């Protein structure tokens, strides 16, 4: 309960809800990024890249726009995606 | 680089100085001219200008 209030004060604090609340927030991004806080790393890489535009790109190929090592646990590269399974 | 010829395929937010840097070479490079030269009274000896 304290981690997730905390987690949604970050979330808030950028990306204002009344400009946003329609976007469409990747799986992927969100799931890596939330996964960092909990374990007290920083995620700030990720709040970039948060949404998607699903009628024009799949939550992969929104991703591969950015083909290098995120970080030390995403990495990324022209055509895929490797990560720990939760 | 496509990135070079087009600075809109860079993200800002993700490469700032990169792009802002295309951008001010695409805007500032000086842009070549022309003067003329010699007298009209002799051949001019040039080829392709």
């Amino acid at each position: 309960h304290d981690r997730a209030l905390a987690f949604v004060g970050v979330l808030t604090q950028r990306y204002p809800l009344t400009q946003n609340a329609q976007r469409y927030t990747n799986p992927l991004v969100l799931g890596a990024a939330f996964g960092d806080f909990l374990n007290a790393r920083s995620i700030d890489i990720f709040l970039d890249r948060l949404f998607y535009g699903p009628t024009q790109e799949s939550p992969i190929t929104s991703i591969t726009k950015f083909p290098y090592q995120w970080t030390i646990d995403f990495n990324v590269t022209a055509d895929s995606v490797r990560t720990p399974a939760g | 680089p496509p990135g070079f010829l087009n600075p809109q395929l860079i993200n800002p937010q993700q490469a700032p100085l990169l792009r802002a840097f295309a951008e001010h070479i695409r805007a500032n490079w000086p842009q070549p001219s022309e003067f003329g030269y010699g007298s009209t009274l002799q051949g001019s000896a040039n080829l392709f200008i």
